[PDB]
DNA sequence: TCGGATGTATATATCTGACACGTGCCTGGAGACTAGGGAGTAATCCCCTTGGCGGTTAAAACGCGGGGGACAGCGCGTACGTGCGTTTAAGCGGTGCTAGAGCTGTCTACGACCAATTGAGCGGCCTCGGCACCGGGATTCTCGA
DNA sequence: TCGAGAATCCCGGTGCCGAGGCCGCTCAATTGGTCGTAGACAGCTCTAGCACCGCTTAAACGCACGTACGCGCTGTCCCCCGCGTTTTAACCGCCAAGGGGATTACTCCCTAGTCTCCAGGCACGTGTCAGATATATACATCCGA
């Protein structure tokens, strides 16, 4: 399989077919699915590492939307990446203005 | 219907062997993968059109990744993509 | 798997 | 049908509290109603347009997600 | 009795930690139907569609309130006001 | 051989404001505007066709994208004009 | 008639628009009324903009349209300013507004 | 000797009626080349490219100053301070 | 190339603020304006230079700058595209 | 054509 | 309460760089014909939406007393506008040069297309484990002296 | 600084609803070959981006003044806030009906493709024109007297 050959977890064949059927271009090179799949897997691993850390700090084992939102907003670079993105049932970051604090 | 749920779970077991994931979280992450895939494909499509080229290749993907990602995220995704391509051709 |  | 009054004052207070707000003015509720009404029309127009193009009569969560994406307000968790 | 400024802080801390929906579902559903009436008649809605509408609306209102609070703090106040809301929205580029 | 909307924009200007001119930089801005509107409309139409599992882009998709993209009165008049053009073309 | 634009009674190039739709990877196929509709929309938008640009030019006692006129025409109209709310016209300038408190 | 603010309003009128660029061309170009030194050494620039950069930067700064003026007015003031710029940037999301 | 931010002079910033309709200016506005302009310029220039590098060129083009501007949501008319 |  | 000095709009000249019209001709748009398949239409089924009922009980509405913050006024000091004489470098017009952008030739390496497999991946199903909630105690806050 | 009064977190019981793992099928990914053409590469051209110079001179700069305006402070008062009571309708099951989404199959007409001619549109060529300064003059318009 092309995913095992590439050394990844994401479906290189499915990604290739999506690239060819998404009407992005007339032709798709053979290395582009590998590149895109590697990037997708890396970004997923980043999010899940941070979210698992938040879940563990929360004394829970199951990652939930609150943990995902906590990880994303705590990470500044990922906050920039997912700027105009709402995460359902995610909430907000706890913060209060110091002037409002007594 | 098809989804990235199984591969996302595989990555999750790679990074946190003892941790579950709820269906809402999996749906959110499936949406995230779809959105980022659409963004990178769109940027590489625009690049290939700007260059009067009819092929999306690893160079187009790498440039799209560098355009979409901030700092360390881009610098590390580029390395992951390069390693994957190198290994894939070597095998 | 090179993470940050 | 005066259904916008259903967005009651304590709910707007709860939203403000989640936004980190400590004191509220009396007119804030009546201004918030207008803001929210405008936002809802902006999204529902596009959702209904998508539904009409599909030749349907049930507005779908996919229609709502597309309507939100068109306005730079991407929503995650509903098959985005 | 609890002096003013304490219960508000307690409510802030409580609502910035929970993640549930802060608007009543039946009133929001009625409002969505009434608004949609002007675009089409005899329209049905999916439950997930109404839920997505509520999620987007509540997130938008929370962000708007955060920016309104920044405007209030800038103007040397503690109380948010319609001028604060209007300034935040007009700088955001919607009015 | 670089194509542009120069002659068509000038013809429209003649038909709308007979005894007026247009500078070349204003002409460049007009050309950019046309290219941008085309790209936005065609991109929304393609996204719509992908949503609906279609393979061809029709005047239905073009009209729906125009509705989605233009503010109210512009949308009304643009839809009227598009419908008129397609109707006359089909009648011919 | 001969040209596809003449049959539709238009000014913008129907055949050129059809070619661009086909070559743009927007869709695998393109309907035959789609280029007609798109060219009609483009022509209407160009006429809408150019009428107001000429109006501003005539107000300024001018016979030639310039980027300043295009900017004035776009920014003065409530709907065109909304369509082009994230666009920068080169050599355009800004609308002459002054806040009331600043005035004496 | 004019009262303060009169020449300020006259200048607002002049520069809001005009449309030319208000930054100096050679200093802006040297700034652009210096900034691009950090990404790829020995890079050439088209004159059209530098003009486009300058038009973008001037328009962006003008809009930002408009928003900053609104913030200062909101604070019951007529002088713009760096807090106004910072708040405008936060609200815009930058 | 060094110390070139000071080519953005105080009167130039005053003129930009006047076109933005500002009546009074604090003394510490000019350094803040220089910082903001630097950040915006760095973003735009990085994107344009990425485009030129991908195109195998040593020359930055108005088209590349325009593509960078459009990518940041700052579409610019007048220089083609 | 027909303008507003 | 009148006079003045600075900026701004008005009259007219000019020499211009810019543009509005005519043209070779070549490349792209239009005709004529077909081949297939995308989409329309028809029909069916059963998901999932909509409408009604009865209760309970948490949230909403409402009044009340007060204290806290919004706001108006006032006085001060400082920092920014204004104007003038001196210092600097931007701008303009040339002049020279070679890097690099762009276009032609070529021809091969890579991606599309097709037939035939065979397995990864998508639904149904179970079974059982961690978190929502509650009963009870203790830490962290506030409110009052 | 030193008392009490509540709010809430932590520990333990627990139950239960849906996630993790387990199969049956199946379509989609893989593998092999063949083939047309896209694009890497090589070379000659010619534009244009860079660099040096010399002169104005217009903008940038520094400085002295003084005046408006941030800014702190004090007092008033009215308007949110917290709290206890009565009132409203949301929420929760649960049932009943059926509208319409989602799927399959049969047609058939609309679009891609291909071979031709054939003019619309670009680059080139070329002659006239609206106006930015330049010079001079009249009209507001606040500022000192």
């Amino acid at each position: 399989s092309r995913s095992s050959r590439a050394g990844l977890q994401f479906p290189v064949g499915r990604v290739h077919r999506l690239l060819r059927k998404g009407n992005y271009s007339e032709r798709v090179g053979a290395g582009a699915p590998v590149y895109l799949a590697a990037v997708l897997e890396y970004l997923t691993a980043e999010i899940l590492e941070l979210a698992g850390n938040a879940a563990r700090d929360n004394k829970k084992t199951r990652i939930i939307p609150r943990h995902l939102q906590l990880a994303i907003r705590n990470d500044e670079e990922l906050n920039k990446l997912l700027g105009r993105v709402t995460i359902a049932q995610g909430g907000v970051l706890p913060n209060i203005q110091a002037v409002l604090l007594p | 219907k098809e989804s990235y749920a199984i591969y996302v779970y595989k990555v999750l077991k790679q990074v946190h062997p003892d941790t579950g994931i709820s269906s809402k979280a999996m749906s959110i992450m499936n949406s995230f993968v779809n959105d980022v895939f659409e963004r990178i494909a769109g940027e590489a499509s625009r690049l290939a059109h700007y260059n009067k080229r009819s092929t999306i290749t690893s160079r187009e993907i790498q440039t799209a990744v560098r355009l979409l990602l901030p700092g360390e995220l881009a610098k590390h995704a580029v390395s992951e993509g390069t390693k994957a391509v190198t290994k894939y051709t070597s095998a | 798997m090179a993470l940050r | 049908r005066d259904n916008i009054q259903g967005i009651t004052k304590p709910a707007i207070r709860r939203l403000a509290r989640r936004g980190g707000v400590k004191r509220i003015s009396g007119l804030i509720y009546e201004e918030t109603r207008g803001v929210l009404k405008v936002f809802l029309e902006n999204v529902i127009r596009d959702a209904v347009t998508y539904t009409e193009h599909a030749k349907r009569k049930t507005v779908t969560a996919m229609d709502v997600v597309y309507a939100l994406k068109r306005q730079g307000r991407t929503l995650y968790g509903f098959g985005g | 009795r609890y002096r003013p400024g304490t219960v508000a802080l307690r409510e802030i801390r409580r609502y910035q930690k929970s993640t549930e929906l802060l608007i009543r579902k039946l009133p929001f559903q009625r409002l969505v139907r009434e608004i949609a009436q002007d675009f089409k008649t005899d329209l049905r809605f999916q439950s997930s569609a109404v839920m997505a509408l509520q999620e987007a609306c509540e997130a938008y209102l929370v962000g708007l309130f955060e920016d309104t609070n920044l405007c209030a703090i800038h103007a040397k106040r503690v109380t948010i006001m319609p001028k604060d809301i209007q300034l935040a929205r007009r700088i955001r580029g919607e009015r």
